[PDB]
């Protein structure tokens, strides 16, 4: 009678109505209420079916009960525009919540709450849920997950974190369910974000776009893009989370997808960071301390972005006490791109770090595409470093230079390839002018003795520059001892045209040395450094100068005749002859194997006879003029 | 012929089983429809245990005959 | 109280049903109000959650300063200034126990009452010499307590139980009279007696003598003195002769002698009033007091209590 | 939580771990009590360690109580056999197992956490000479361990 | 019958015993297996040393049960 009636439909229809899915409560109930279905399917198998079908008709029919319950960005009634723009303006000082919660009192939000719960309950009972992969493409499953319009709140909330276990359950479970469309899901999300990505940098996006609807719109597709991340950065993407099968599984990604991503990130963090700081530069200062992000439930504050405070930190108390419509817009923006930064730089670290997770060994073509997307991550970097100008923007580069610190560091130890693609693309360089400049900088400031008190970052301009200063060189002092990088093997590993083998961490550590030696002694040209009559640096800045002395004076065991540039598609055996012969026709298994038996030779002529006559003038005429391009070359100067 | 186990921890359940079956069959059964190991399972009908060795019928378990499930350490 | 998200989201969802009754009481003037709340007496519904009544509380939280303000029962903690003992006026009595009755009625109907946070306007309020509002803030303060000795944990939200100084002023009030006595004719005599006729006051009860070391001040009147002189006028006799921290003793002692000098209505009713409150005190120090603290503090002091206790309650 | 805890028992019943062990205490299911045995290349290894384990009511919807019976040298262990770990004070999840807590509690023998410690006499002493935090650790599970 | 002894410092072996074997019959017979005297074993079931006074039927240990060793 119950299989005929389907009175198991009926266990489940009513999760879709926003008063029972209150009632359930959402919480310890309602995973008791998935806990007792488990069961109810593990008593009766000839009940398996019925209700995995009724859960996959309940996802589906979900999606379709979502609607724009109401809108979480008011504009002022003194000015109708949703921020401030000056410093020295007024504060309503309504008498409101000081921090808005939208989440809980929306159907949606209560309902996915408690259908997530169940959810979770059922995967706890590891029974009939590891059967939803069946008839239920996880195209449809991430359908309720990501809902369009979410609140600012959604991606801390019960409902993503029942997400994130029952993701995590599925994952362990079925390990390529979902991953490929929660990646096509958040790329695509970026995509439709390309306004926002692409406008220039030197202007606020929202104030310039204060007062309209695409400031609604925008702030829409990025709470949903920070739920994305969220869900990414935790379940799948993740240091503690990456697996061999995961390691390949973003292979394969990338290999089938490209890079774009990269791109897309890169964009996001630094859209994000100049949007922080536009925006914290036409607040009043209360409102700054009003609004600070950092206190999310589950975020510990450590990694970037950096957080730049007015008031001390170890004071607490500082929000709540004044509040108005401007206010909680601007918590809601400073908190949506909190989160999209840090989220953005957890996947940078876990994508620079991939396969030296595990040191498993790689194919030629994983090894290929794991420097593929090093070369891409990499140059994406000292893209956003070279894009903005240091004056006036010593916020924005605080936090890139925090980040870029955090990137190339394992939970700390420099990640050393991809350091090595750091330098060989010019970014030491660029600390280095940036460490210059940021010195003249400094000599500047009037006075000294501040400096040395700093109980916490402000927005002052002296002690921006020290804290830019303090991390440019500390960036640079561990990258040139030995016993602060990975110790990655010798370059034999990547090429074998090379004149010698060497390691690729020493061999790293000499032109570092050689470039540091270099700015202290032109310092010291400038009588800044050294020969002045007064304590004219503050005394962490000089530690870490004797720091780096003390580095370049250490000894290390190699000669470092010349460097190698790193390049993946020149890894033995070379993608470009390969793809050379390719164009010629021989198949790639052929060319694999005739390269690597004349040792990473081009036939100068056919005696050989591999190449047919058409094939031999197609390979004469296509190799062009420079036969260069197709070995390493060393490292200018 | 259908038989019930009452679990003194929980609810009940059925089991489709023959007079011929063995007890270890019952434990079986018992363990797939819960999940507890045949050796953790002491079975009880009119205040007598069951040994593993013998058979429903040798213990006189009919149609509809409910049986009792203990755990002992 | 911290409630999570969801709980202050499904809180604040249920007490949406309770609108009209919330603006039924808080959409009136004060008379207005008052007389709403001494008209709801019975409860025709579940135990309703005392947080859909927390913009009333609020309210009557709101009166009741405005009254221990009056009289200064606010006891200052920037000044070491003690409280006056001056009775409150019989139109303010009726005022606040107009409220405090409905407090008693309110938590007597509802749960999830740690969310009650009015906390500090019973501690104030139990500083007035008149034995009414004495009695009130006993009872509402014994229906409180006897959660958290229910639970013995959990977030309360007014923590009155840890104070010290009102540890002290509960037991004197639970000490007041004596469970039983020897009269001068060495006759027991049990306050249950005192609504037979088959025994007489003992003349202990009928006197007041007070003293307190500072060197002994010493404060002593007779029936006749005690019937001859008002309450108040007590108690402006003993404050003139006693150091400030000994007062609120003495204004109980006072007030049980006033009680007892004669058996006139208002005397009886007034030894009833202060038999109900050493009652409801024994009751809330039962709370707020280990097992063996209470044995050592009150039950050894007055060892008759549990017999009088049975006999009181067929 | 009895059905929870009867699939605990019965999942380390199975494939028990070779480093701990634990089971019911007088049949009182939510009472157990585990063993761990020192992990390797470690000051405690070849030690045996006592650990009374309490489940709520509400189990798994909140962290078991687990107390170190035996006494310890370790930076955030408190000799009367307090446990401060993450995920049985933040970072629990009713997905937790037992058997996973103790796996957690092996690795953290070997693997303190000087920067949030629960004592902070060993902490600073491990800071300050990893040799002498080692000598003192081998020194205590000798005495009471062993 | 048949019971699975785990050396957590050694290699595991299978043994058989009686209900009614005491505990020091147990170490005799892995002192017999292995060599060590039963006064150095140490026997650890269900998070609890195994005492030699006491037995498998006191102990409740039922067939394959899993037993660990400390030596």
């Amino acid at each position: 009678q119950v299989k005929e009636k389907g009175l198991i439909n009926n266990l489940f229809d009513f999760l879709l109505d926003a008063d029972h899915a209150r009632i359930l409560t959402g919480g310890d109930r309602s995973t008791e209420y998935g806990t007792d279905i488990d069961e109810l399917a593990r008593h009766y198998p000839d009940l398996k079916a019925n209700i995995v079908e009724a859960l996959c008709n309940v996802i589906r029919k979900m999606p379709s009960t979502f609607r724009n319950e109401r809108e979480f960005l008011f504009t002022s009634p003194k000015d109708q525009k949703y921020f401030f723009h000056r410093k020295n303006e007024e504060i309503l000082t309504d008498k409101e919540e000081h921090e808005p919660a939208y989440w809980e009192l929306l159907d949606k939000g209560t309902m996915l709450d408690t259908f997530t719960s169940v959810l979770f309950g059922m995967s706890l009972g590891n029974g009939s849920f590891s059967q939803v992969p069946q008839h239920l493409e996880a195209r449809d499953f991430l359908a309720i997950i990501f809902m369009e319009n979410p609140p600012y709140e959604y991606f801390t909330s019960v409902a993503i974190s029942n997400v994130t276990e029952v993701l995590q359950y599925l994952d362990e479970k079925y390990e390529d369910y979902a991953f490929m469309d929660v990646m096509k899901v958040l790329n695509d999300q970026l995509e439709n974000l390309n306004d926002f990505l692409n406008s220039p940098n030197d202007r606020s996006f929202f104030l310039e776009r204060d007062g309209e609807n695409s400031v609604r719109s925008c702030h829409s597709k990025l709470c949903r893009l920070a739920a994305i991340l969220n869900i990414v950065t935790n379940v799948y993407i993740d240091l503690t989370t990456l697996s061999c099968k995961r390691i390949m599984q973003i292979y394969s990604y990338f290999d089938k997808r490209g890079f774009s991503l990269i791109k897309n990130l890169k964009l996001l963090f630094q859209k994000c960071a100049l949007e922080e700081m536009y925006i914290r530069q036409h607040m009043p200062d209360s409102v700054i301390t009003e609004t600070m992000p950092l206190p999310i439930v589950d975020v510990s504050g450590d990694g970037p972005p950096l957080q730049i405070y007015i008031d001390d930190p170890k004071k607490g108390d500082q929000k709540g006490k004044i509040t108005s419509v401007k206010t909680r817009n601007t918590l809601q923006m400073r908190t949506i791109l909190y989160t999209l930064q840090s989220n953005t730089a957890i996947l940078f670290r876990c994508f620079l770090r991939l396969s030296h997770s595990r040191n498993m060994d790689l194919e030629h073509k994983d090894l290929t595409t794991e420097v593929h997307i090093f070369e891409n991550v990499v140059e994406n970097v000292i893209e956003m470093l070279k894009a903005t100008e240091l004056e006036g923007h010593l916020p924005y580069i605080l936090v890139l230079l925090n980040f870029n610190t955090f990137v190339f560091t394992i939970p700390e130890i420099l990640q050393t390839i991809p350091a090595y693609i750091f330098y060989q693309k010019g970014g030491y360089l660029l600390y280095l002018h940036i460490i210059r400049d940021l010195f003249t900088r400094m000599t500047k400031i009037k006075d000294l003795s501040s400096l040395d008190n700093i109980n916490y970052i402000d927005e002052s301009n002296g002690i921006l520059t020290l804290s830019c200063l303090i991390n440019a060189l500390t960036f640079y002092n561990k990258s040139m001892q030995t016993e602060t990088m990975e110790n990655v093997q010798s370059i034999g590993k990547y090429y074998v045209s090379i004149d010698d083998d060497y390691n690729i961490m020493k061999a790293l550590t000499v032109p570092i040395k050689v470039m540091a030696l270099a700015m202290i002694l032109d310092l010291d040209k400038s009588d800044s450094l050294f020969k002045t009559q007064s304590r004219n640096v503050p005394y962490s800045v000089f530690k870490q100068l004797l720091s780096m002395l003390k580095n370049i004076f250490t000894n290390v065991n190699i000669y470092t005749k010349e460097l190698y540039e790193l390049h993946w598609d020149l890894i033995f055996p070379p993608i470009k002859k390969i793809s050379l012969f390719e164009q010629v026709g021989i198949p790639g298994d052929v060319a694999a194997n005739y390269l690597t038996d004349t040792g990473d030779d081009l036939p100068a002529d056919n005696s050989i006879g591999l190449f047919s006559p058409e094939q031999w003038e197609k390979y004469k005429k296509l190799i062009g003029e420079d036969k260069s391009i197709y070995y390493p070359q060393p490292m200018q100067a | 012929m259908q038989i019930f186990v009452k679990t003194l921890t929980g609810k009940t359940i059925t089991l489709e089983v023959e007079p011929s079956d063995t007890i270890e069959n019952v434990k079986a059964k018992i363990q797939d429809k819960e999940g507890i190991p045949p050796d953790q399972q002491r079975l009880i009908f009119a205040g007598k245990q069951l040994e593993d060795g013998r058979t429903l019928s040798d213990y006189n378990i009919q149609k509809e005959s409910t049986l009792h499930l203990v755990l002992r350490l | 109280v911290l409630f999570t998200r969801c709980e202050k989201a499904r809180k604040e969802k249920l007490a949406a049903g309770y609108k009209p009754l919330v603006d039924y009481l808080i959409d009136c003037d004060t008379p207005t109000f008052l007389e709403r709340i001494e008209a709801i007496q019975e409860w025709d519904r579940s135990r309703d959650d005392l947080y859909v009544w927390i913009p009333i509380l609020d309210r009557m939280d709101g009166l009741l300063l405005k009254v221990a303000e009056k009289y200064k029962y606010k006891q200052d903690p920037k000044k070491e200034c003690e409280v006056k003992l001056v009775e409150m006026e019989a139109h303010d009595v009726d005022y606040c126990l107009k409220m405090l009755k409905f407090t008693r009625r309110l938590l007597l109907n509802t749960e999830n009452r740690f969310v009650y946070s009015s906390g500090d306007v019973l501690m104030y309020l139990l500083n007035c010499p008149n034995f009414t509002i004495k009695l009130a803030v006993m009872r509402i303060l014994a229906i409180l307590g006897e959660r958290f000795v229910i639970a013995r944990e959990k977030i309360v939200a007014h923590n009155i139980f840890g104070d010290h100084n009102l540890r002290k002023k509960t037991l004197k009030l639970a000490l007041s009279l004596s469970s039983s006595v020897m009269d001068e004719d060495g006759e027991h005599f049990s306050l249950v007696d005192l609504y037979f006729d088959k025994k007489k006051v003992p003349q202990k009860w009928r006197k007041l003598r007070f003293t307190h070391y500072t060197s002994i001040k010493k404060v002593t009147m007779t029936t006749q003195e005690l019937c001859e002189h008002s309450l108040q006028q007590i108690f402006d006799k003993g404050m003139a002769l006693l150091p400030a921290e000994s007062w609120f003793d003495f204004s109980i002692k006072a007030s049980v002698a006033k009680a007892f000098s004669d058996d006139s209505g208002e005397n009886i009713d007034l030894r009833n009033i202060i038999i109900e409150t050493k009652l409801n005190a024994i009751a809330f120090v039962n709370t707020i007091f280990s097992p063996p603290q209470v044995s050592s503090k009150l039950f050894e002091l007055d060892p008759y209590a549990f017999n009088s206790l049975t006999d009181l309650i067929s | 939580a009895l059905k929870r805890i009867h699939k605990e028992l019965n999942d380390l019943a199975r494939d028990p771990p070779a480093q701990c062990s634990a089971g019911p205490v007088g049949d009182d299911m939510f009472h157990w009590q585990a063993t761990i045995m020192g992990p390797n290349d470690s000051p405690y290894q070849g030690g045996v360690f006592f650990l009374t384990i309490h489940f709520p009511t509400d189990y798994p919807f909140k962290p078991p109580k687990v107390a170190f019976t035996t006494r310890i040298y370790h930076p955030n262990i408190n000799s009367n056999g307090s446990i401060c770990l993450d995920i049985l004070r933040s970072q629990w999840s009713p997905a937790l197992t037992i058997s996973k807590v103790l796996l957690s509690i092996c690795s953290l023998l070997c693997d303190p956490n000087p920067d949030d410690p629960l004592v902070p006499e060993i902490a600073r002493i491990y800071k300050t000479d990893r040799e002498k935090y080692n000598r003192i650790a081998r020194e205590w599970t000798q005495k009471y361990a062993m």
